[PDB]
Order: structure tokens, then C-alpha cells, then sequence
């Protein structure tokens, strides 16, 4: 039903790193699989990466290579995104959503993600 | 910079007939589905329609859309004020492995 | 006649023995059916004269052995035995005791080749 | 003191089921048996022996009717496959010289046949009978091709039925019931052992028993229940009818190369008219005979009983009508006017012709009979009837094994015991 | 040595007869030899089945009491057993095999109720 | 007992069960498969019968014969072969001789018959 | 004097190869072929002082078996729909309804021309295979088979489902019967017992774990022809059984084309609901205790303090590098490498994958083709034994690591026949005695 | 004098029973002679027996005929069928390297032809020699596309003759015929008992008898009838005579796959110099021995008589020329060199080859024999010559004519007789009851 995705985000100086994390309820969560999109302010959306439910099959966009790293619990019910070496384009609203082949499910909440002096 | 490209705005009808319409090329489209989603400003995107004319659950029969050759559309047959959102198309690519999205249209209603 | 005993009674018919001895024992898929059938006589004819072996019977069409009728198998006369009756008839009269008259003669056979054995070396 | 004694040769039997072989006086039936017998063979009546016998579990039936199938897949295995046939056929009625009676069921079709050489086609032509070919929609194709594949017959392999005769296997024989007016169960009084049974024509016919063995005295009525009106009910007369069949046309054959040395037979025209297959029976013949059937049926069914005859309830023809192979043809016989009576000159029946046939109670299997160059004449005795009731009888037929369990009535199998034991007065 | 004594007259044959009684009993081709095997068994238990009805079973030399008749040959013994092989004598009387045969047998069936009679004194 | 029960009893113990041995033999790809283990049976048995006929053993477990033992094929003491000692050992010490010695039971009843031959011709 | 007498009957036999026949307590092939009834009554002798030799390597019970399971498998195909028709060039996409991330790319959707029942026309088809089932041309892709093997379709209605099979001795043969617990496989067993019929022995085929086999009758046993020498396989034989669970988690459809004259074509058709990866559940708990015990027992022949550690198989093709598992219907090729990395001195949900054209047998000329099993699957088995390799040895490491290596299908029957010998009865013989024929 | 039972009387009567083969220490003859022989015959010579033998009607040459056609059914069952390429040819000649001789009797033939896909196809070549392919009217298709199928003899699969032993079933021996100058008919003086027979090579040939045995003493003419013109008459040499026999080209091979697990062998470029098969006889050998087959064929048509030998009359080359198969090829022979002679340094005999071979004179089958690569040589002994004949000139010819011919020539030594133990005669014995 809901991701609660828990604001592990806020601001940083560029450089310096934030975990997002996100949770599920209502959502058998070891299932189905799960991806990040982010949007800038002001703009349309753009995918991040993704995991599968077994966590074995990781993919990432471009723009966030090497930098960014994502897993999965499974035994909590939860998520997260290690975003290292953050610059001031990954200031966005980061948000938390379910997936299924080729398509986005179920999507919350949201996070701002500040990245300034 | 979007992978698919899509007009900007589709605000040009009031009237019950819109349609909001995308593209990309045979690594994305041309080989697999295509998603559309609302956005309202303020909240996170829902579903509309996936699987190329699969209605979401919730949604009315205000929506509908296909999909063709390396191109997809939305159709719109409500245009109450109600729809007032920036509209997203999206589809799964094969060179770069993930769902994305193409730059989104803004649709007012007249 | 091959079974021209068969309304005779049991002693009458007994004159007869080698009649009814003597007619025993007598390519794609078919020659399956027919090997299977000509293997089948022979065994049956072996598998009786192994047991006419084992009971020192061997050679002979009337043997005659020392184990004692039990009358509880037939309690009929010699009269009627012999006489009166037919063998298909007193086959389905004894008919439940066959197994254990044939135990009996296989043990009293190894008694009386021991005790031969014996004699002879004296 | 009485001892036992042991006895060897002793003339005892038991049921018993085996495998018996066929013995006999190219041709499918020498080919089988390859046995010669009739050495002015041997019968042993047996006085004093009475035996008990049941038709209806004979399981010498069981075997004649695995071995009739076993030797016709052997004959048609080699045999070319008609499978380059199955096309699109175009077709049209044959018009030339058509009796009205025949107006529609003869067809003219025409197809893309495969030359010797996989790269050519070539245009032929044949004729076919209505019942071989369905539409699809001039567009035809035959009948079988969306559920079988069809094996022409060799043109030079012949079925034509020769009496056959079962003869025991060492350590076994036959035994014989000579008790005339036996009912098919139940003790028989009267019997011998042979050391074959007499010989037997494998004909496959249904609704009217033909070319067997005809009744001692009067005609017999026998049934596995009587009163279950499920059951069947074989009447075998006393007398034959004799009845004459034809196929009044002249057929010409013709051969087409499908494949390298493949030939296929094709009907192709006709010399003269065209006329409808028929089978007469004479009138006279037909009634005395029927009326002897009436008069024992009764003894079952009450003395002020009526007895009326009507024809077939309909469906497949195999079935529904008089199925009759002759001169290498299938004939499909309407035989209505054989049973329409009530018991209180000649008959024509009419009759189809029908090249493409499902033989046996089989799905993925059918053969093409190659046409018969002329025209054919068949002559036959009736020898009986399959009847059913609902009294109201009819020919219902429906079951091959009731051909020959109408001649295997007589004859059981049994097995030698020779061992046995019997008390006596001598000892050891 | 197996048909060595061919060649031998009627007695000196007769001294080592063990010596052809022990060569007897010694997918398209599955079945021929099948039936090979077969025959030879099916063979040699019907020569055995008939030694056992007339009272021979278990030897070679089988003496009965059955009498010769002169007309199956009224060749004399010093004209038999010498100066003649097997295989004329049984051209000679060839023709009679089938009635000294039936001979045998019913000679045996009458020694067999005898003896079952005196064993019952 | 069973069919091989008396294995691991000496051998004078053992025959005592000369029957339970004897009575327990002669008991489209698979056909003939089927086929070939039947005839084997058959062959092999009636082989055995056969040479039990030519030494004169025919119809008996136990035959006593007239050849004399060689103390070559074996010096044990009777004691000792007769019991303290299995079957399943005697057949492997004795092994080296079976040729010999059944071709001298063999020569042994050739002189037999012709003696019994010339005793009833006198 | 001494004379000699004979006698028959003698209970004595030597080692012996014969034909043994097969015997069992539908449309399934063993229960066909074995159609000689069971023993009712399987009494067992026990001989007294008896010892034998046995030797499992050199069994040829095996050997029979093996060859009369390749015999029944060719009869049933034979007389199948030879899918000739079908080695056509495919145009293939990927599935992409509702695929889980994990799945992606395995399952492609294939359309074709093919033959109708009118050898004049062609329809336009499609259906779905698993990667492992088609290669690329070059959109163009065809049967994997195509250049080296015709493909028979198997029957639908024939089910090759085990059931427990007894060999039994044709006469003048019997069966001897090894009790000794512990016993190795060689060498001499001082207790055994008289058998017309083996016990049931279910013909399982698998190439890693031994599936539903007999268990130890005390400690986990472990045999090996040779032991030291490394070219060798190690089987080892569990006294518990470890569970585990199968399963194909997806809502296959089949449907059916006539390629032909009555003859059918039976494809995979969509798939209703998500598209998930098939999985063996193996409990963690079981596997570490069972593993525990072949660790302490493999340690007699390498030493105390040598250290034992596990590894997956070396690579190479699915046949022997994965743990093949025939069940359902179904061919599975499952990861194992979960079950084989630890170092000795919950769930662990084995990933699988699944082929549908089966080289089963080492030939080249054949292919089998498996119809898809309509619905979903789940199976449940015993894990009763490990076919194990060693790589080198400890010699200059005090350090020894065992590998899944599998290799022989005759190896997952060894392990239940190593009991049973096959000997000829030789009835006749002679002794001397004090007596002689009187003549 | 009283009836007397023996059992073990060494009788006989003639008999027809099935034989079995036995061998010697990828052939079709070594996989089926699966029994070895024992190494020493047994040979019993009987002393005072004489039988008639009569090498005409001996059935073990019945059986020998009749077990190698099935032999060869069941060796080519599992191969290829060569249906895909009873196609129209296009075809033109070999000329990069042709003799004289060799003009015209090789083609290059190019067609379309099946992949492992159905829906693709191939364009190949192939060469054929003109025996194989007739014209349809440069379109030509194989001559057998009419008639008959085509299988491919599996290349894997050697028919190369190995000595076959036969051997009778217990209760049955072979007698053997020790007489020399025996003529195959009538009573033989000699004879011994054996289990097994020499071993015979099942060679095939026609006209000439190759690789088989020799007369002890003379050359030796065996005949059913000799008189009638019908029968044909047999001559044994009592010496071989050399000949050597070549294909001198170099053949390469290749696959070509048809479809899915079937491979066609084609026969590819010829590699150098193309030129005429060709056998070798030495002259002054054959001159003599014909002078020894002369020398007897007079005994039974007058020392007046002129003896003249002459080709054959012509028809099927199965007939008019002498043939074998040797080194995996089949070789048809002039032969007319040979006999050209009135009868009051080496002879060359051309040859010819054909690779579609109606082997037992069949309409359903023909079989397509694979090519062999690099070169042939093949060196045979001619052990005698099947003869036919029809003033004062009597005209012979190497009629050939019967396959049977070539084993009963080997047979004509054996008998199957049927042993029969049992049997009675009076003495001086009575059972005592
Ligand atoms: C293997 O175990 C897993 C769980 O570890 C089973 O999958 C489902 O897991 C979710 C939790 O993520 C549960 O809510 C479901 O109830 C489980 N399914 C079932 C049917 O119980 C998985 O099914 C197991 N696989 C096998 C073959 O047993
Ligand atoms: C076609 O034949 C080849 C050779 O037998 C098969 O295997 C391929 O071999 C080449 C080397 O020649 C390798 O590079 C490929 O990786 C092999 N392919 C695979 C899948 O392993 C090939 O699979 C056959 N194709 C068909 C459809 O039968
Ligand atoms: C693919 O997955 C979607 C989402 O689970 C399926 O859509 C649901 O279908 C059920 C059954 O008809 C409805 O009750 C739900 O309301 C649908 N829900 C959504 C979008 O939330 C879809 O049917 C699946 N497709 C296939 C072929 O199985
Ligand atoms: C086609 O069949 C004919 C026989 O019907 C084969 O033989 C030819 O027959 C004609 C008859 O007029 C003769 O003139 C020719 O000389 C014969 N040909 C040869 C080579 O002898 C013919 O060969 C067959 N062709 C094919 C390809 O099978
Ligand atoms: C049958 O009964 C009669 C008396 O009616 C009797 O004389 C005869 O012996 C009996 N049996 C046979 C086989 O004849
Ligand atoms: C059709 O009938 C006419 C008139 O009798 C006859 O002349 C003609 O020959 C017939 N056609 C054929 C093919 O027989
Ligand atoms: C043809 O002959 C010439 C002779 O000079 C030779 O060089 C050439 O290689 C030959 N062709 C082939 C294919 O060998």
C-alpha cells in the first residue's frame, strides 16, 4: 500500500554522501521488484537504478555510476541508496516506487535531496 | 535530456478530445511497452495506463491510448478540469537497462 | 483316441496311459507367438518329469511308492476308487490335497535313497 | 492298508487360455497360416463326457478378431503413403452419362500432384465418390485429412477371406460341441476332441452375417441374456438367402507417379453408363426365412406377441447400414427394405461406394482402396442376422466379434493334466 | 571323434555309443537361432519321451521282450552283427520302424500292470 | 530350510536338502530377451540330466557308482570331507579333477551295460 | 576303498552374468514394461556362515540396468511426431508483459510459418521458448538443435514418472544379498542372505545430488573405487534425507497445432500472471547438519586436521556443471553453488533454470522435445546422496576441496544396487564315499 | 532272437536345417559372425563310408545367398535417404585435366538443393559419372529418379569380405567331400565329418570368380548338365591368376547437410591428372592357364574340336562386363581382351565406374555408393571363370549371369546331414520282467 520512504536524505555539501531508505507495509516486499526515480525541480523524470526482489540483479543510469550503490534487506521490509560523491545536479525530489516489468506500480512520498555550499 | 522526446504542452482543448503523444526509436518503443502516468504538482506520479492500453486500476474510461511502429499516444476524452496534469510516457530500454521516461507534456484544460 | 479314456472309469482307463503320453510334447512378429508356444511345452512336459524324478518315479507311466493313503483325503472304497467313478471326477475330489500328497512322496524319496546309500556300503 | 500310486497319462483337462496357430488348405490368409492341415484330420467323441461351454467368453473369438488386425497392418505397412494427395482439390459433378439416380455422387477434381523430380508439379485429374471428399470453402479436400494419414492398399495383395482353421499347441485340444440346437451356454452332453476346428472365413460384414456355417435343424436364436434388451442377438438359419450384389460400372484405373517409383491409383473415366450399386434378395427367400426367425423369436417373447421388424436408428454408416467388402470394394448397403414387417420377385437395396476407410475402430489410421478396373459382380449367402430389440428388432449390428463367435460357439480350449494320484493296494 | 564308427560293423559300433549321445544339445537372427535351440531340445526330448514309454529310459543298450520277426528280416546275426554297418541296416528295415515302435510300447504297458499286481502280494 | 539354506552346512549335513536344490531350477526387444533366459534354463538342465543318464545316475540325487577314488584328486581324510567342511570348499579343491573323473564314470558304464547285455543273453 | 559317488543338488555357485527380468507391483512406461507382477511375498534366506565377495565398481546390474533404461526411453519416443516441420526460421521478441527483473530475456515469444492439414497452405503461428532452446541466426533465430539432431516430440500421455522397480533372477540364478552394515562396497561381507527379487529401486535420473535413493542404515557412508586417486568420482550416501522443494512458479498454457494429418504440435502458449524464476528451497539448517556429518566421515581417509572445504563445479555445459532434475514434466538445470561454499575444521533458495529440447542420453543424433506441463509445479524430494569429485589433494596444503562434480548417470543406480551380487546355481558334483554300486 | 534298443547309432538322413556363422580371430561380416570358431577343426575322417553329394542342388548355397542380401538390407537401414537430390540438373563436362579416354564420362553438375532450415536453400555442385545421370531434355536428373529410392551406404560401414565360417546346429554335422577330381555330382569315396566349414569369402562378382579356392591337382570343369546350352559351366584353376586393378585419379570428399543430422557426400574436383580406370592380367599367365582350360574342356567335346572363346553377347552391363567391388568402389570390365582366341608384357582391360548401384537386381532400392578419396589399387587373384557356351567350333563366352554362382563354387565339398541315435536289431537278449 505505502513506501513511508523514510527522508534519509536532506542537505549536503557537495562531495559528501546520504542513505536513503524506504519501507513498505501492505507489500508482501521480498516479491516484487524496486527502483528509484528522480526529479529535478521544475523538470520531467528520470530513472536511477533498480533492483530485483532477489537482489541479484542490480542496474544503474548512466549519470550516477560508480557513485551510487543500491540494496535490499528483505527481512525488515525495507530498502536504500548509498549516494556517494554528491554533486549540486542531484539536488531533486528522490522518490521511492514498486515495480513490475517494464512499468512503474506503485509510487510515495518523496525526498529532497539538497546538494549546495 | 530524456531518452524519449514528447511535445511540451498539449494545452490546446477543452471539449472532451486531447491527445498527448510521445516517440524513441526500435531500442525502446519499437520493441516493448509503453506506460503512461499523471502527474498533479505537489504529489508523486500515479498510473494510467501500462502495458500499452491497459487501464490502472482506479482509472476511468476518460483514458485510453495505443501504440505504433516507434511511437505511442494518450487519449484523452474527459478534459473536465480535473485533468489538469503533466502527462509522462515511459517504456523499458534495451541498450541502457532500465524504464524511462520521455521530458513530459503539460496539460490545462481551456 | 487321444482322450477317448476320459469316460472310462479310473481302472479302465489306466490300460490306456500312453495314448494320452504320447501326444504331448508333439518371421516378423508371428514367429514370437509360436517360439513362445513351443517353449511353453517344453517346460510343462520337463517341469512333470523333474517331479516324477524327485519322487523316484522316472521311467514309468504306474509308479508305485510307500506312502500311505491318509483317509482323510477320501474316505471312499476301492470299489469306488477303482470303479464307478472317472478321473476328471476324482481329479476335483482330491483336488485340495495335491500339495501336500506331493510333499510326501518327495520326503519319503530322500529317506529311501539314504537308506540305500547305506546298504551299500556295508 | 491302502498306498498311493502315481500315474502318468492320466485323461484329465482343465479350462485353459493359449495361443492357437492358423493352419489352412498373394493372398494374406496363405500368408499367414503357411501350415498345410486337413490330413483327413482326427475326431474322438468322447462317450460319457459332458462339458460345460459359453459363446459369449470364448476367448477363441478374442484371438480372431487380434490376429484379423495384426496381419492388415502388416499388409498395408509397405505400402506408399498418400500424404502428397492431401491438397486443395478443385472439383465438379461428373456429367457425361449420369442416371438421375446417381446425379451428385460422383465428383471430378482436379490437383497439383508431386512429379518424380521434387522441383515440378503437375496437373492431374480423378474421380472420386461423394463420401470421400468434404468441402472447405470448388474447394475440396478429403475427408481424412484433418485426422489421419492414408496408406494406399497394394494393388497386389488380396484379402480375400479362405477358411482357416485353429489347431491346439502341444499339451492342449479342442474340444467340440456336437449337441445340436446348443444355445451357446451351459453343459453340452455331447462332445469330442478334434485336434483342429473346421475351417472358418475371416469375412467382416455387419447388420447380416454372411458366408457361415448354417444351423443343424431349425433356426437358432442365441443371446448372452435374452431378456437385457442392450444385449444383442445372433440368429443363424437354417437355410442361406442367397443375395446377388454389383457394381454396374467400368471403371478404367490409371496410374499417376507421385514420387520415385510411388504410384498412386486414381479412378479415372467410365466406359458406358453410370449407374448405382444395388443388391438383390430374393423376395420369396427373404419371407419363409424371416417368418422361421419370427416363429422361434416367440418362444422368448409369448405366443400372441407381435413382432415387427423396422430398419436402423441412423448415424455413421458404419453402423447405420449393410457394410459388405467384395471384389475388392466397400459397399454401404441402405437394407431397409429387408425389415418392414409386423407378423401379427426381389428386393433391391441400394448401395454406396466408399474408397476412403476408417477399418478398424481406429483414429490416426485410414486406407485408400485402389478402384477395380471394370466392373464387379459378388454372389453370397446370408447366413444369419445381428439383431437388436426395443418387440421391435432391427438390424443394428455394431460389433465384428459377433461374426465369428456365430462359428466359434462350438469349439472350447482346455489343457492336459497327464500327473495325478490315486489310493491303490500295492506298496513299494 | 563323433561319427567315427560309420564305417564300423553293427557290433564294433555299438561299443562306444556315448560318444554321439554327447553331441546332442551342444533382431531377424534373434529369432533363427532361437529356433535352432529350440529344435535341438524339442529333438532330443522326443527320442527321450520314447525310450521312457518302452521302458528304456537311462540306457543305451536297452534289452526288451519284445521277439524279432523274420519277416521284417530274416537276415542272420553273424550276417548283422558283422560284415554290415548302421547305416545299411537301417535302409534294410526302414520300413518297419513305425511297427516295431508300437510293439515296444504296448509290451511296456502290460509290464507295468504286472509288476503293480505282484507288488500288492 | 530354503533354497540355498544348507550352504554354509558341512557336507554330509548338507544332503539332506539334495530336493530343495533340484526342485528350484527350471522354475518386440524383451521378447526375446523373455525368450533367450527360457531356452538357457531349459539347455542347461537338461544337460545336467543328460550326463547324470549316461553314468547310469539317472532318476537319483544320490549314485553310488563303481569308479574307485584316486587319492591324487584328493588324500583328505573322509572325516574331514564329510564334515568340519563345506560344499562351496570341496568344489574348489576338487576342481582341477572334474574333467577326469567324469569321464571315467562315463567309460565305467559302457563296460556296465555290456556286461548286463551278455548276463541276460545267458 | 573309496569310491566316488554323485550327487545332485548340490548347494554350491559361481559369479555369473545373466539377463535378470523385470517385476512391479495408467500410460506410464515402467509400469508397462514391468508388467510381470511383484513378489507378494519377497522371503529372504539368511545363510549361515557364508561369506562372499562383492564388488560395486564391477557390477553389472548397473550395466543392464543402464541399457534397459536407454531401451525403454527410445521405444516410447518412437512412435512420436517427428517435429521436422518446425526447424524453420523463427522472428523472436522478448516477453515483456509482467516480468520480474531476474527473468528478463529468458522467455522469448517466436512467430513462424508452418504446414496446415493441406500441405498447399502455411499459417502464421507463434509460441514461446526459453533461451536455452533457440539460438541466433543473423530478429533471426532457430531451433538450437537444427544443425546436429532431428527432434521428436515425446507424448503427452506418456508418463515417465519413477516407480520402484524389483530385478528378479531367472531360474537356475539367484541373487545374493549383502547385510553387512558399513560395508564399503569391496572386499568379503560375512552376512548374507538368499534373494529371488531386489528390493524397489526407483530409476531416478540426476547429476549432482542423489534424489530419492535408500538411506544409510546408521552413519553417512562414503565409497569410492579407488579413494586416493583423484581422476575417481566419491559417492556418498546420507542416513537422513535433506527435503527439498521445486518449483516452476508460473501459469503455463498449452495449445495445440496440427503441423499435419492428426499430427499435433503442442506449444507454450502465454503465460496468465507474472512471469517468475523457477527455485529449489534446500533448509539451511538440514544442509549445514548433513554437511557436517560427510565432513567428519570424509576426514578418515585425509586426515584429522586437514582442512575440508567445498566449491561449485568447474564450468562447462548444463549436463554436468548444473543438478539436472527431471520433475513434473518438466527439465530443470538448477545453480547449486549455494549448497557447496563453506570451510570445515531459513532457506537458501537455489536459483534454476529450464530447456525444453533435452539431449537426455549421450548421443548426437536425437533430440527430445518436452511438451509443456500446463498450470504450475511444485515437487518435493529427498536428497539421499552427493556425487563428489576431489580436486588434487592435501599432499603439500593440508587442504582438500570437494566439488559437486557429477559425470555418470550410472552412478545415481551403483549406489542402491552395491548390495546385490548375481550367481549361477551349479547343481552337480562328486565327493568319495565308503560304497559301491552293486552290479 | 529278440528286439534290441540302441541309443548313439551313427546314422544319418539328408537334411535342410538353418547354419550358423562363425568368424576367425565397422564390417558388416565381423559384426554379425559374432561366435568364433574353435581353432582346430575336428576333421574325422571315416574310413569305409561313401556318400553322394550333389553341388546343384545344395541348399547351403541357398542360405548363403539369401543371409547376405539381409546382411545388406539391414546395414543400410539406418542410412540416409538420398530424396533431395532428384532434382533438375544443371550440367556441362570436366575438362580442367581429361585424357582422352575419360572425355565425356565425367560431369559437372550444379543444383538447388536443402539446408537445415526449410526455408532456406543451397546451390551446390557435385560431380557424377555419366553412368549415373541421364538427360531430360543441359537438364539431367539421376537415373534412378523414375524408378527406384536412393539410399546412401553410411561411410562408416566397411562391406569388405571376411572369411565365413558355417556351422551346423547339435544334432546336425557337415559332411566334407576329400576326393579329388570330384565333379560336384554323384558318390565321393572320401569324406569327412566336421562341425564348421573352411572359412569362404562372400566376394561378389561377375563373370570372373575372384579370391577364391584352388583344385588341388588340374584345372577342374564342373557342369549341371554340360550337353544343355542352358546351364552354365564352371572352371576351377588348379593355379591363380594375377590381376591388378586401379582407379589412378585423387578424389577429395565433402559434406554437404541436406538437413537436420544428414549429410550428403559429395565427390569434389579430382585433384591432377583425370584418367580411365583401368586392370592389369599378365599375358603369358593367362595365355597358359587358358591353355589348361582348354586341355579339359576337350575331355567332353572332341580332340577335333576347335575351342574358341569370344566376348559376351551384350545387354546390362551387370551381364556383358565383369565387375567388383574393391576399395569401396564399383568397377565394371571390358573383358573382351581376355577372350579372343581361336585355340585349334600385359593385357589392359578398361574399366568403368558407377556410383548408383542396384545391387540385388531390385525395383523398390538402389543405394548410392559414397566416393572414396585419394587413389585405388586393388590386387586380386582370378581363381576361375564362369562360362556359358553355343560344325567343329564350339564357341565359349564369360556369360557370368548368376550371383549364386560365386559361393557354390566353394560349397560344392559340403553336405547338412540330420543325425538320428536311435534305432533297433535283433540278438541273443531277453528283458528279464
Ligand atoms: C521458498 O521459500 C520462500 C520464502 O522464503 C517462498 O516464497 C514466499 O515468500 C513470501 C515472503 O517473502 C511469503 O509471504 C509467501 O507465503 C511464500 N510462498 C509460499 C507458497 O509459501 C517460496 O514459495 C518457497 N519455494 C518453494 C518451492 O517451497
Ligand atoms: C551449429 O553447429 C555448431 C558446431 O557444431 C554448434 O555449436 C557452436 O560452435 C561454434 C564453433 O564452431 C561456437 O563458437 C558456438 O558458441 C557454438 N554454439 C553454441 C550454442 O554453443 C551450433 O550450436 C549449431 N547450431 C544449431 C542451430 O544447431
Ligand atoms: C500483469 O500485472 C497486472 C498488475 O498485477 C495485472 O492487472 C490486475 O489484474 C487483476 C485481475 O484482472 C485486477 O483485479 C487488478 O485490478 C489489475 N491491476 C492493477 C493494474 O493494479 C494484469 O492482469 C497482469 N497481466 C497478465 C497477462 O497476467
Ligand atoms: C524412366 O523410365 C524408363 C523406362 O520406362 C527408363 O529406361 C528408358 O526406356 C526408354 C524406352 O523408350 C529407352 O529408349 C531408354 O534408352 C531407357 N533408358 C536407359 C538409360 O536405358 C529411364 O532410364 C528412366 N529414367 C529415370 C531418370 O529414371
Ligand atoms: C458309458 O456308459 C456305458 C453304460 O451305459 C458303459 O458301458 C461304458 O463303459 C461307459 N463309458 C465309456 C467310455 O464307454
Ligand atoms: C455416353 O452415351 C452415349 C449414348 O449411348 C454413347 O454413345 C457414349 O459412348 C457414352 N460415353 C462413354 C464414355 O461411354
Ligand atoms: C591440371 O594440370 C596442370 C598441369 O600443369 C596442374 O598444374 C594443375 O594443378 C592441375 N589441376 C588440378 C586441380 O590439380
Amino acid at each position: 500500500e505505502v513506501q513511508l520512504q523514510e527522508s534519509g536524505g536532506g542537505l549536503a555539501q557537495p562531495g559528501g554522501s546520504l542513505r536513503l531508505t524506504c519501507e513498505a507495509s501492505g507489500f508482501t516486499f521480498g516479491r516484487d521488484d524496486m527502483a528509484w526515480v528522480r526529479q529535478a525541480l521544475g523538470k520531467g523524470l528520470e530513472w536511477v537504478s533498480s533492483i530485483s526482489n532477489s537482489g541479484n540483479t542490480i542496474y544503474y543510469a548512466d549519470p550516477v555510476k560508480g557513485r551510487f550503490s543500491i540494496s535490499r534487506d528483505n527481512a525488515k521490509n525495507s530498502l536504500s541508496l548509498q549516494m556517494n560523491s554528491l554533486k549540486i545536479e542531484d539536488t531533486a525530489v528522490y522518490f521511492c516506487t514498486r515495480t513490475l516489468g517494464d512499468y512503474y506500480l506503485d509510487w510515495g512520498q518523496g525526498v529532497q535531496v539538497t546538494v549546495s555550499s | 535530456q530524456a531518452g524519449l522526446t514528447q511535445p511540451p504542452s498539449a494545452s490546446e482543448a477543452a471539449g472532451k478530445s486531447v491527445t498527448i503523444s510521445c516517440s524513441g526509436s526500435s531500442a525502446n518503443i519499437g520493441s516493448t511497452s509503453v506506460s503512461w502516468y499523471q502527474q498533479l504538482p505537489g504529489t508523486a506520479p500515479k498510473l494510467l495506463i501500462y502495458y500499452n492500453d491497459q487501464r490502472a486500476s482506479g482509472v476511468s474510461d476518460r483514458f485510453s491510448g495505443s501504440k505504433s511502429g516507434t511511437s505511442a499516444s494518450l487519449a484523452i476524452s474527459g478534459l473536465q478540469t480535473e485533468d489538469e496534469a503533466d502527462y509522462y510516457c515511459a517504456a523499458w530500454d534495451d541498450n541502457l537497462s532500465g524504464r524511462i521516461f520521455g521530458g513530459g507534456t503539460r496539460l490545462t484544460v481551456l | 483316441g487321444f482322450l477317448g479314456a476320459a469316460g472310462s472309469t479310473m481302472g479302465a482307463a489306466s490300460m490306456t496311459l500312453t495314448v494320452q503320453a504320447r501326444n504331448l510334447l508333439s518371421l516378423t512378429v508371428w514367429g514370437i507367438k509360436q517360439l513362445q508356444a513351443r517353449v511353453l511345452a517344453v517346460e510343462r512336459y520337463l517341469r512333470d518329469q523333474q517331479l516324477l524324478g524327485i519322487w523316484g518315479c522316472s521311467g514309468k507311466l504306474i509308479c508305485c511308492t510307500n506312502v500311505p493313503w491318509n483317509s482323510s483325503w477320501s474316505n471312499r472304497n476301492l470299489s469306488e476308487i477303482w470303479d464307478n467313478m472317472t478321473w476328471l471326477q476324482w481329479d476335483k475330489e482330491i483336488s485340495n490335497y495335491t500339495q501336500i500328497i506331493y510333499g510326501l512322496l518327495e520326503e519319503s524319496q530322500n529317506q529311501q535313497e539314504k537308506n540305500e546309500q547305506d546298504l551299500l556300503a556295508l | 492298508n491302502l498306498w498311493v500310486t502315481v500315474y502318468y497319462g492320466v485323461p484329465v483337462w482343465k479350462d485353459a487360455e493359449t495361443t492357437l496357430f492358423c493352419a489352412s488348405d498373394h493372398n494374406v490368409w496363405a500368408t499367414h497360416c503357411c501350415v498345410p492341415t486337413d490330413p483327413n484330420p482326427q475326431e474322438i467323441h468322447l462317450e460319457n463326457v459332458t462339458e460345460e461351454f459359453n459363446m459369449w467368453k470364448n476367448n477363441m473369438v478374442e484371438q480372431m478378431h487380434t490376429d484379423i488386425i495384426s496381419l492388415w497392418d502388416q499388409s498395408l505397412k509397405p505400402c506408399v503413403k498418400l500424404t502428397p494427395l492431401c491438397v486443395t482439390l478443385q472439383c465438379t459433378n461428373v456429367t457425361n452419362n449420369i442416371t438421375d439416380d446417381m446425379r451428385g455422387e460422383l465428383k471430378n477434381c482436379s490437383f497439383n500432384m508431386t512429379t518424380e523430380l521434387r522441383d515440378k508439379k503437375q496437373k492431374v485429374y480423378s474421380l472420386f465418390y461423394r463420401l470421400d471428399v468434404v468441402q472447405i470453402n470448388k474447394e475440396y479436400r478429403l475427408i481424412n485429412c484433418n485426422t489421419s494419414a492414408i496408406t494406399q492398399a497394394c494393388p497386389k495383395v488380396s484379402f480375400e477371406p479362405i477358411p482357416i482353421h485353429y489347431c491346439a499347441p502341444a499339451g492342449f485340444a479342442i474340444l467340440k460341441c456336437k449337441d445340436k440346437k446348443f444355445n451357446g451356454t451351459g453343459p453340452c452332453p455331447s462332445v469330442s476332441t478334434v485336434q483342429c476346428t473346421h475351417g472358418i472365413k475371416p469375412v467382416v460384414s455387419t447388420q447380416l452375417l454372411l458366408n457361415g456355417s448354417l444351423a443343424e435343424e431349425e433356426v437358432m436364436i442365441r443371446s448372452e441374456n435374452i431378456t437385457n434388451n442392450a444385449k444383442n442377438i445372433l440368429v443363424q438359419f437354417n437355410t442361406p438367402v442367397q443375395i446377388n450384389c454389383t457394381r454396374p460400372n467400368n471403371n478404367t484405373r490409371k496410374s499417376i507417379r507421385i514420387g520415385p517409383g510411388q504410384w498412386f491409383y486414381a479412378t479415372g473415366d467410365i466406359i458406358g453408363d453410370i449407374r448405382q450399386a444395388h443388391c438383390n434378395v430374393s423376395k420369396a427367400t427373404w419371407n419363409e426365412t424371416l417368418g422361421k426367425v419370427v416363429k422361434q423369436l416367440r418362444k422368448h417373447f409369448g405366443n400372441n406377441t407381435i413382432i415387427r421388424f423396422a430398419n436402423s436408428s441412423g448415424g455413421d454408416l458404419e453402423v447405420t447400414t449393410h457394410s459388405f467388402n467384395c471384389g475388392g470394394e466397400f459397399f454401404y448397403c441402405n437394407t431397409s427394405g429387408l425389415f418392414n414387417s409386423t407378423w401379427i420377385d426381389s428386393i433391391t437395396l441400394p448401395c454406396r461406394i466408399k474408397q476412403i476407410i476408417n477399418m478398424w475402430q481406429r483414429i490416426g489410421q485410414a486406407m485408400y482402396a485402389p478402384p477395380i478396373q471394370g466392373v464387379i459382380r459378388c454372389v453370397s449367402n446370408i447366413t444369419g442376422l445381428i439383431l437388436t430389440r426395443d418387440e421391435t428388432f432391427r438390424p443394428g449390428g455394431g460389433d465384428m466379434r459377433d461374426n465369428w463367435r456365430s462359428e466359434l460357439y462350438k469349439y472350447k480350449v482346455v489343457k492336459i493334466e497327464p500327473l495325478g494320484v490315486a489310493p491303490t493296494r500295492c506298496k513299494r
